[PDB]
């Protein structure tokens, strides 16, 4: 015989304080019992399991499931209880590669390593916890007791330990053959290269021989799976990729659960189909989660669906990453807080696409949203490609300069250039830094009675203009904004406004261009019409003339 | 050479913190650093039975071209036992902050000579990720005291005292303070004298070691020249309505800090509804109130004391044109230190770089004065900060921070 290197076992423990499982074996039919004894006898000769004595106090139930449309039963050891008691492991598969970060390959070969999986021994001190019992016929003898010697299918630790064992075996081959890539998924190894077809098969045969060192045999009759690959919802080809087909059903009426998987398909599609939109369809899921409720689609959600159908009419494809070239990211504004982007290296050949959606918030503006989309794309690009793309943004260089130099927060966006494709992001208004000479000065105030919710809002000016308006079903904060709105509505193109509302200044100093509050939107609309606005703050209740006069008018 | 027993806090598991995305250049630098560390026995590969993780990245220290590995042990530091066994603590030297020059030395490399307790090593696990997750991340753990873990200076403390014994005996006026991987060395000498005693000090550690990659560098501070900020009021000959409103606003704010600030006479001056730019003559009564407020503001704030059982909080305001203001306090309106910056190097078009440098300076000042780091309230969106701060970090520690999303009106008063 040829000696084979043993695979180092991983030490495994139970969670602190826990013992192994002691779960009752379910009673089985004489028919099922016979099937299991055959399966287990063969597994025992293969070395996978071993008969044990009666001292071992642990147990996990075993079942016999009819493989559909066959007379053949198959064994299921139900490890759910042991899995609850087993320690946590490091799981490596948490991040799956994105196709747009992969590199072009001339050849990709698949090798079956399914027999490899039980060459992996189980830590000897842990095997006792895997005990299971085949019941005996008629319960007239003790059950046949076994434990595992190898990683069992269904045990919590098998994926991580299998993957880490295979990775360690493959590391020297990969390190000493940098012209190939190796990727393990389930019971297969995928081996890619740009080598000439003969060199590539030579590397394959060398990998087969390297694997033999550990006694791992690979099927000679080469794999049925061949490019393209269906993988993780994608279709991988040698030099292109796409998502698996996106089909949107025709439906006369839509349920909550239908809409959930529509939004599901559309998000998946958005990584290569440009311009996918989901705001209006996600709106139909606001709040409620009664999975069978039918929702009438708004006229707005019907339009969005229609535009999505149009986008999905034809297949698109993505290309793979070329490390020798820069990444470019281009972003467009779509409306209602929605943004779409494309990432490419040569014009018109996208590596991938994507979208970004406004965060739920009281007030917002386009520049902040653009800024957030840029940071999200930056972060995704670091993951996929390890570098920041250069950005093409629909905002003028001077608009950006004005924004970040005056904004109260620190903010930054990485190297970028203006692309002149409407709609452009712009600043709709900017407050003055100093009081305006010759402009009328409006002292504004409002107040409300918290019991009856009656209030007043108004102003007085240095020219003797005055206005007080009675209000119903209102609050102090609403009346403070109403007063500012009245001053904006009744003034000329240049106006100084004096308020004592910290609340109103908080909003205005955040420079929204759109709000959840229709009162704030009205204020924004007025601000856009002005040429100059200076907004001054004073503390309340201090004897401040002007303020002190209209405080007495509106709080009466 | 023999391990110190180390445990976590009671009822407390190891860190399980996600590795954030790294650029290609940093991944490559970390692979080279770690391959070298592994051959030197400092770290070892680990298997999947270790579920813990701490983020790692790489920086370039201030004025060098060579990459340094940095491990974000913040979570591990929170969950590690406190170290009072030989010492209740190193009573923070209050004289450090009065030297004319204090130099900061990266002595972290010395920690790698002490083995780490065999039972604690698993908790130092970290992962070098791969681009696009195309290959399994490389898993390591430390075999020796890691840089950036709070236990490293604590466990190495006995060895450090002994290495510095001759230099302390021969230069007894020098104040030497250790915080994490840094050594703060303060003197009253002239800079060339100082730089030569610093180089003297380096010798003892090359001597003891027999090579440290970043021991040669020196960050020169001058805490005696540290400027502060009292509250000052404008001095004007003509006051407009706007000027007086801003004054009353500022004084109203100051009155939360200083008991006897009065605004009633000045608020009278606003009587009427005048144009904002109209000049208002001050009355005698107003002038007197203003003068008495000026006097009050020239004295220290009452009942301000540092309490070491409480966190330090640092607030920062962007003032524009590269200028930043900050306050350090534990209770509202009881500022322990205030200051202002404008010097922000090579960042004239980068707000975030400026803020990141501000954070590091404030943290350094905090270490020198109180021996600990403040919790920052940062005027920045979380996603912007988290994406960029590691690109401008040059310190070997990392403070805690939260984010301000509502514009403070008090910006106006620190300007
Ligand atoms: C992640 C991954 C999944 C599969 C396979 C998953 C499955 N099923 C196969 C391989 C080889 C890889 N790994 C890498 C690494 C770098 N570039 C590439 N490029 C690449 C991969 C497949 C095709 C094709 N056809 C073309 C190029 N693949
Ligand atoms: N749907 C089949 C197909 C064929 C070639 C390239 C791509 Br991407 C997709
Ligand atoms: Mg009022």
């Amino acid at each position: 015989m040829v000696p084979i290197s043993p695979i180092e076992t991983v030490p495994v423990k139970l969670k602190p304080g826990m013992d192994g499982p002691k779960v009752k074996q379910w009673p089985l039919t004489e028919e099922k019992i016979k099937a299991l004894v055959e399966i287990c006898t063969e597994m025992e000769k293969e070395g996978k399991i071993s008969k044990i004595g009666p001292e071992n106090p642990y147990n996990t139930p075993v079942f016999a499931i009819k493989k559909k449309d066959s007379t053949k039963w198959r064994k299921l050891v139900d490890f759910r209880e042991l899995n609850k008691r087993t320690q946590d492991f490091w799981e490596v598969q948490l991040g799956i590669p994105h196709p747009a970060g992969l590199k072009k390959k001339k050849s990709v070969t698949v090798l079956d390593v399914g027999d490899a999986y039980f060459s992996v021994p189980l830590d000897e001190d842990f095997r006792k916890y895997t005990a299971f019992t085949i019941p005996s016929i008629n319960n007239e003898t003790p059950g046949i007791r076994y434990q595992y010697n190898v990683l069992p299918q269904g045990w919590k630790g098998s994926p991580a330990i299998f993957q880490s064992s295979m990775t360690k075996i493959l590391e020297p081959f990969a390190a000493q053959n940098p012209d190939i890539v190796i990727y393990q998924y389930m019971d297969d190894l995928y081996v890619g290269s740009d080598l000439e077809i003969g060199q590539h098969r030579t590397k394959i045969e060398e990998l087969r021989q390297h694997l033999l060192r550990w006694g791992l045999t690979t099927p000679d009759k080469k794999h049925q799976k061949e490019p393209p690959f269906l993988w993780m919802g994608y279709e991988l080809h040698p030099d292109k990729w796409t998502v698996q087909p996106i089909v949107l059903p025709e439906k006369d009426s839509w349920t909550v659960n239908d809409i959930q998987k529509l939004v599901g398909k559309l998000n998946w599609a958005s990584q290569i189909y440009p311009g996918i939109k989901v705001r209006q369809l996600s709106k139909l899921l606001r709040g409620t989660k009664a999975l069978t409720e039918v929702i009438p689609l708004t006229e707005e959600a019907e339009l969005e669906l229609a535009e999505n159908r149009e986008i999905l009419k034809e297949p698109v494809h993505g290309v793979y990453y070329d490390p020798s070239k820069d990444l470019i990211a281009e972003i467009q504004k779509q409306g209602q807080g929605q943004w779409t982007y494309q990432i490419y290296q040569e014009p018109f050949k996208n590596l991938k696409t994507g979208k970004y959606a406004r965060m739920r918030g009281a007030h917002t503006n386009d520049v902040k949203q653009l800024t957030e989309a840029v940071q999200k794309i930056t972060t995704e690009s670091i993951v996929i490609w390890g570098k920041t793309p250069k950005f093409k943004l629909p905002i003028q260089k001077e608009t950006w300069e004005t924004w970040w130099t005056e904004y109260w927060q620190a903010t930054w966006i990485p190297e970028w250039e203006f692309v002149n494709t409407p709609p452009l992001v712009k600043l709709w208004y900017q407050l003055e830094k100093e009081p305006i000479v010759g402009a009328e000065t409006f002292y504004v105030d409002g107040a409300a009675n918290r019991e009856t919710k009656l209030g007043k809002a108004g102003y007085v000016t240095n020219k003797g203009r005055q206005k007080v308006v009675p209000l119903t079903n209102t609050t102090n904060q609403k009346t403070e904004l109403q007063a500012i709105y009245l001053a904006l509505q009744d003034s000329g193109l240049e106006v100084n406004i004096v308020t004592d509302s910290q609340y109103a200044l908080g909003i205005i100093q955040a420079q929204p261009d759109k709000s959840e509050s229709e009162l704030v939107n009205q204020i924004i609309e007025q601000l856009i019409k002005k040429e100059k606005v200076y907004l001054a703050w004073v503390p309340a209740h201090k004897g401040i003339g002007g303020n002190e006069q209209v405080d007495k008018l509106v709080s009466a | 050479i023999e391990t110190v027993p180390v445990k976590l806090k009671p009822g407390m598991d190891g860190p399980k913190v996600k590795q954030w995305p790294l650029t290609e250049e940093k991944i490559k630098a970390l692979v080279e650093i770690c391959t070298e560390m592994e051959k030197e026995g400092k770290i070892s590969k680990i298997g999947p039975e270790n579920p813990y993780n701490t983020p790692v990245f790489a920086i370039k220290k201030k004025d060098s071209t060579k990459w340094r590995k940095l491990v974000d042990f913040r979570e591990l530091n929170k969950r590690t036992q406190d170290f009072w066994e030989v010492q209740l603590g190193i009573p923070h030297p209050a004289g450090l902050k009065k030297k004319k020059s204090v130099t900061v030395l990266d002595v972290g490399d010395a920690y790698f000579s002490v083995p780490l307790d065999e039972d604690f090593r698993k908790y130092t696990a970290f992962t070098i990720p791969s681009i696009n997750n195309e290959t399994p991340g490389i898993r390591y753990q430390y075999n020796v005291l890691p840089q950036g873990w709070k236990g490293s200076p604590a466990i190495f403390q006995s060895s450090m005292t002994k290495i510095l014994e001759p230099f302390k005996k021969q230069n007894p006026d020098i104040v030497i303070y250790q915080y994490m991987d840094d050594l703060y060395v303060g003197s009253d000498l002239e800079i060339g004298q100082h730089r030569t005693k610093i180089e003297e000090l380096r010798q003892h550690l090359l001597r003891w070691g027999l090579e440290p990659p970043f021991l040669w560098m020196g960050y020169e501070l001058h805490p005696d020249k540290w400027t502060v900020q009292p509250i000052v009021l404008p001095e004007k000959d003509s006051w407009t309505v706007n000027d007086i409103q801003k004054l009353v606003g500022k004084l109203n704010w100051a009155s939360q800090i200083y008991p006897g600030i009065k605004v009633r006479q000045l608020s009278k001056l606003l009587r009427g509804t005048k144009a904002l730019t109209e000049v208002i003559p001050l009355t005698e009564e107003a002038e007197l109130e203003l003068a008495e407020n000026r006097e009050i503001l020239k004295e220290p704030v009452h009942g301000v004391y540092y309490d070491p059982s409480k966190d330090l909080i640092a607030e920062i305001q962007k003032q524009g044109q590269g200028q930043w203001t900050y306050q350090i306090y534990q209770e509202p309106f009881k500022n322990l230190k205030t200051g202002k910056y404008a010097r922000m190097r090579g960042a004239h078009t980068n707000d975030v770089k400026q803020l990141t440098e501000a954070v590091q300076k404030i943290t350094t000042e905090s270490i020198v004065i109180w021996g600990k780091t403040p919790k920052f309230k940062l005027p920045i969106q979380k996603e912007t900060w988290e994406t960029w701060w590691t690109e401008y970090w040059q310190a070997t520690w990392i403070p805690e921070w939260e984010f301000v999303n509502t514009p403070p009106l008090v910006k106006l008063w620190y300007q």
